[PDB]
């Protein structure tokens, strides 16, 4: 053929779907705003959590001392006296 | 007028480049081809691209919608 009859549909192939572009734009806005709200919530967390000491890793002694309160140097004076019988 | 004149060749040299000896080319510059081909591609792509592109815009769309709406 001639030049323009091919350059026309060439440019038309080069250009994209606008419906896809609009859908992607509204989508991206939706999830970006949702993620923005999520990050805003995340930044509100205090440095020290409400539980803190309640956490099992932050006790480390309520389940260690009971198995140590029997060794010498930690016993209540009234433990060795009546342990004989 | 009737007399032919003088000054067989116009004075001065184009682009100040001295003419080469007869039988030899102009010895094109090292950037001459890469930039001339660039100019050629730009001219052709603007000529055939800006015209073969669809005339989609907001002026023509508003024109069509104003013609269709003014009748009512
Ligand atoms: C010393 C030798 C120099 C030789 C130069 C050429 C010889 C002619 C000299 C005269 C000067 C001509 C300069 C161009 C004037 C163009 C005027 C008409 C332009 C115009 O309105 O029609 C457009 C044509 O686009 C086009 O295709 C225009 C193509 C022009 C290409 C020029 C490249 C310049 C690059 C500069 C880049 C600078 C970038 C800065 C941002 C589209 O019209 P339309 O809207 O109706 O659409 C049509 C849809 N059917």
């Amino acid at each position: 053929g001639f030049i323009m009859e091919f350059a026309e549909n060439l440019v038309l192939r080069l250009m994209e779907n606008p419906e896809e572009r609009d859908r992607k734009a509204r989508e991206h806005i939706y999830e970006m705003h949702e993620r923005c709200k999520k990050i805003k919530e995340m930044w509100a967390l205090p440095i020290r959590p409400y539980g803190f000491w309640t956490f099992e890793r932050h006790n480390a002694q309520l389940r260690w001392d009971p198995q140590i309160s029997q060794v010498a140097g930690r016993r209540d004076p009234y433990d060795d006296l009546l342990e004989d019988n | 007028w009737a007399t032919p004149g003088h000054e067989e060749r116009p004075k001065g040299y184009f682009m100040n480049r001295t003419p080469p000896a007869p039988g030899q080319s102009r010895k094109w510059e090292d950037w001459e081809l890469p930039c001339y081909i660039t100019s050629f591609l730009t001219i052709v792509i603007l000529g055939v691209g800006l015209n073969a592109k669809p005339d989609l815009s907001i002026e023509t769309w508003a024109h069509q919608k104003a013609l269709e709406r003014l009748e009512m």
